[PDB]
């Protein structure tokens, strides 16, 4: 709806640091780096053929790092100690961070590409505090009235 | 107006928004301008899909 | 102060890889975006991509994707940077100057601009210049600087002393990849056919000088 | 979808004048002026806002979708190219130069030596010098016959002193088709010249 007539396509991140090409998050002390490259390609033309498939589960490789500069230049260099025992994480996928790609100066082929990842850490919060504005109340008001303070003679 | 906000988690993630909230309306698309590619594009879901890693 | 500077000219063979750099240190560079612009000769500008110094995230248009690559290399103090491109598998008609610019605000205004690097790619690899005379029958007189590659070559007459009404046409390139430009100087009408001139050139890429004694 | 247009881009003006250029767009416009083979400089951004360290002669008229960039008291240094820039699309631009400096061209033909033919190559040039306006037709003919797709034409920059131009027409020929016709003509018709002119030459 937000784009007139262009088919949509997806591609994995085109490069950059490991904090952008990868899906970075935390579990109980250690940090994960999952590829998530099978979830960010497709195309959609006219939905003429419904590619019905079986209930296939998707398995994503996930490298694990220990020395993370999770903030670019203001966070201290880290070293998470290894955590004992099997660790399992169950969570919610509520939002996805996207990024468009520029068009051509000659002739668009009625398509646009979207890429995941990117964005500074602020966007992870701007998508949640989006419904809160802070104001101060000015509790003094002025208005006409037909009472004149009856001053004592 | 409310006295003050509900809960918010300080969870940090880069490519996806792990364990956040949901909007009851529909799939929302938020940006500064969608016509400007520089700004990020934030999509919001109404049916959270469980992750298990 | 901003001193956004770009490296010198680089020439490569077809199908090879090229690298052009650009640096920025004179302000808080950890927060403004950087953009690359290429301009085909005798043609308008053309976007190449935008890279964020914060994370190194690239972005490319449809046609240049895959072939191009954008990368940054920070310093330890986050004060001096160095941005590098790499255009793998260079094509034929991609000889153009490449510009690095800076983004000031969300209005997509660019204030600081780089010096610009001339990049040319073609076959018919490096060789010296050969000058073929033209014999005249006001008037003119030319010293055709044929069959040389690559650009540029100095041009002067009579050790630069006699430059009466010079007209050095810009170097037009033929199919062979050997540059050729015509340089003429205004000369009287009836006095020609007996006077003698000399043309001297130098080709810095090949470092060879040939002095030609043009005669009627 | 952002569409771009431009003024007819073939404009000229005299010293100490005012000129108007037009851009149609539906976004943010930043005016850039560029020299010949030099990095373009930002001139006016947001249509009307004027950048720090810019001569006051410039102006910006944000009206509807139309856009204006009027320069006052046109000086010789103002001779450059101008274009309006939006997020991604960039217009071809505009060409600005001095006007009305009429001068008649002169076809100049110089037969070469036989030395290059020993290397199996022939090269002769038709020259058009000291003329304005630029537009004209320059062609070769073999004993007054059609010749096309075999010459490479170059034009120098605008002539600084007389505000004129100069066009070169270099022709490449094979062995047989060169000396088969001893004399050639290079007819050129141009606004500066009153009547079309033809030339002749001889080798000796
Ligand atoms: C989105 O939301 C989900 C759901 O809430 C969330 O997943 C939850 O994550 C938290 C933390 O990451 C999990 O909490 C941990 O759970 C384990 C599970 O252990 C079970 O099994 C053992 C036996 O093996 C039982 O003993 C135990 O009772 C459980 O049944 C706990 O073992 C963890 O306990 C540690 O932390 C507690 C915090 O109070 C301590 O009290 C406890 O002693 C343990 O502390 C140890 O480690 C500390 C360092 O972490 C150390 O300081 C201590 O000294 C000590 O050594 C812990 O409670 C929770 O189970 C997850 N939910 C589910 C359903 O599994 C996601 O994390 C969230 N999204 C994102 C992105 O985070
Ligand atoms: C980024 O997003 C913002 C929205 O947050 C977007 O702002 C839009 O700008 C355009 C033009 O820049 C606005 O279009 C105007 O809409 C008003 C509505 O009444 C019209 O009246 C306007 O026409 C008059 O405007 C001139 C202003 O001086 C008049 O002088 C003149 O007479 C015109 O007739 C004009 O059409 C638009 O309203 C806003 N808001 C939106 C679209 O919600 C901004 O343009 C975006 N940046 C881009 C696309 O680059
Ligand atoms: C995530 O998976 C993608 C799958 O496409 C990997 O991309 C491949 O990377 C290798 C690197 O050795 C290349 O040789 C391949 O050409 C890439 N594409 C394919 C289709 O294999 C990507 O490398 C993975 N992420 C990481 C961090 O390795
Ligand atoms: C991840 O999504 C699931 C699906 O909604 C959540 O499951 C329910 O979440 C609500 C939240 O208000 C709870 O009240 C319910 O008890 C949950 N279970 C059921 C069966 O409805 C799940 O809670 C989400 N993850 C987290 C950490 O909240
Ligand atoms: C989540 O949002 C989507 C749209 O963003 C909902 O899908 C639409 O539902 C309405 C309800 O009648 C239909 O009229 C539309 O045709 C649906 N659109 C599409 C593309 O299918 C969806 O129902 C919402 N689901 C939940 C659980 O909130
Ligand atoms: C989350 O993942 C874990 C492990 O990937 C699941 O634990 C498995 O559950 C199945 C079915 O209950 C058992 O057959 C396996 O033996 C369990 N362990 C492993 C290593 O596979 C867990 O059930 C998953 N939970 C959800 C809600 O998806
Ligand atoms: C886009 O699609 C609509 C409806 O399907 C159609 O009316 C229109 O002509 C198409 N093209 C453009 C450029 O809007
Ligand atoms: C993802 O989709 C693209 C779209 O054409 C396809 O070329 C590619 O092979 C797919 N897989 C990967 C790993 O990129
Ligand atoms: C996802 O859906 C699309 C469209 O129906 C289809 O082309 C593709 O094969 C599907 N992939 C999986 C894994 O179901
Ligand atoms: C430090 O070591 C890294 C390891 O690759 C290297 O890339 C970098 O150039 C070195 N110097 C600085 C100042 O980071
Ligand atoms: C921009 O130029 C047009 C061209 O005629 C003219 O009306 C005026 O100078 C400007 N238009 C405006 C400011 O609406």
């Amino acid at each position: 709806e937000h784009f007139p007539n262009k088919t949509i396509s997806f591609q994995p991140p085109s490069g950059g640091d490991l904090e952008i090409t990868m899906h970075h998050f935390n579990c109980r002390g250690e940090f994960f780096y999952c590829n998530t490259t099978q979830l960010f390609n497709s195309t959609w033309i006219n939905s003429t053929t419904i590619k019905e498939y079986n209930d296939t589960i998707i398995y994503l490789p996930c490298k694990i790092k220990q020395i993370i500069n999770m903030w670019q230049g203001v966070g201290q260099c880290m070293y998470a100690p290894p955590i004992r025992g099997k660790i399992n994480c169950v969570s919610n996928i509520t939002g996805i961070l996207l990024t468009r790609d520029g068009g051509d100066a000659n002739a668009t082929n009625d398509t646009e590409t979207f890429r995941p990842g990117g964005g500074n850490i602020k966007d992870n919060w701007r998508s949640e505090l989006y419904k809160y504005k802070v104001v101060q109340i000015e509790p003094l008001g002025i208005a006409p009235t037909k009472c004149k303070r009856r001053v004592v003679e | 107006s409310v006295q003050c906000t509900h809960g918010i988690k300080p969870v940090v993630s880069t490519q996806l928004l792990l364990n956040g909230s949901l909007a009851e309306g529909e799939i929302i698309i938020r940006s500064e301008n969608l016509t400007n590619n520089a700004k990020t594009i934030i999509v919001h879901l109404n049916k959270s899909v469980e992750i298990n890693c | 102060q901003v001193q956004l500077l770009q490296s010198g000219a680089a020439v490569t063979k077809p199908g090879a890889s090229v690298r052009v750099s650009c640096e920025a240190s004179g302000y808080n560079i950890r927060d403004y975006f950087i953009h690359w612009w290429r301009q085909a000769p005798g043609q308008g500008l053309q976007w190449v991509g935008w890279i964020n110094p914060k994370t190194g995230q690239p972005n490319n248009p449809r046609q240049f994707q895959g072939r191009v690559s954008l990368t940054r290399h920070a310093s330890w103090d986050f004060d001096t940077y160095s941005f590098y491109m790499d255009l793998k598998a260079l094509r034929s008609d991609d000889t153009a100057v490449y510009f690095c610019a800076r983004q000031r605000s969300d209005y997509w205004d660019f204030d600081v601009w780089g010096s610009g690097t001339q990049v040319t790619v073609s076959s018919a690899s490096t060789k010296g210049p050969s000058v073929f005379p033209l014999a005249p029958s006001t008037a003119a007189l030319g010293c055709l600087v044929k069959d040389y590659f690559p650009e540029p070559v100095t041009v002067s007459w009579n050790s630069g002393a006699l430059t009466s009404g010079v007209h050095t046409f810009p170097a037009v390139l033929q199919s062979s990849g050997l540059y050729s430009l015509s340089s003429v100087v205004t000369v009287p009408s009836s006095s020609l056919g007996t006077q003698t001139y000399i043309c001297n050139v130098n080709h810095k890429p090949s470092n060879t000088k040939v002095d030609k004694k043009v005669e009627p | 979808d952002i569409q771009m247009t431009q003024s007819p881009s073939s404009l000229s003006a005299s010293v100490g004048d005012t000129v108007t250029i037009t851009c149609q767009a539906n976004g943010y416009l930043n005016w850039y002026q560029q020299r010949r083979g030099k990095a373009p400089k930002l001139l006016i951004y947001d249509g009307s806002k004027l950048e720090r360290g810019v001569p006051s002669r410039f102006s910006g008229r944000r009206w509807g979708q139309e856009y204006n960039l009027t320069i006052n008291n046109l000086q010789p240094e103002d001779i450059a190219t101008y274009f309006c820039q939006v997020y991604e699309f960039v217009v071809p631009g505009t060409r600005l130069d001095l006007k009305r400096t009429v001068a008649a061209p002169s076809v100049f033909i110089f037969p070469p030596s036989d030395e290059q033919l020993k290397s199996g190559t022939a090269s002769v040039v038709c020259l058009l010098n000291n003329f304005y306006p630029r537009e004209a037709k320059v062609q070769w003919k073999v004993d007054n016959a059609l010749q096309s797709g075999n010459s490479q034409e170059s034009v120098t920059e605008q002539d600084s002193k007389d505000s004129t131009y100069s066009l070169s027409s270099t022709l490449t020929l094979s062995k047989a088709d060169y000396e088969k016709h001893k004399v050639y003509a290079c007819e050129v018709t141009h606004q500066g010249l009153s009547s079309p002119v033809t030339k002749s030459f001889n080798r000796g």
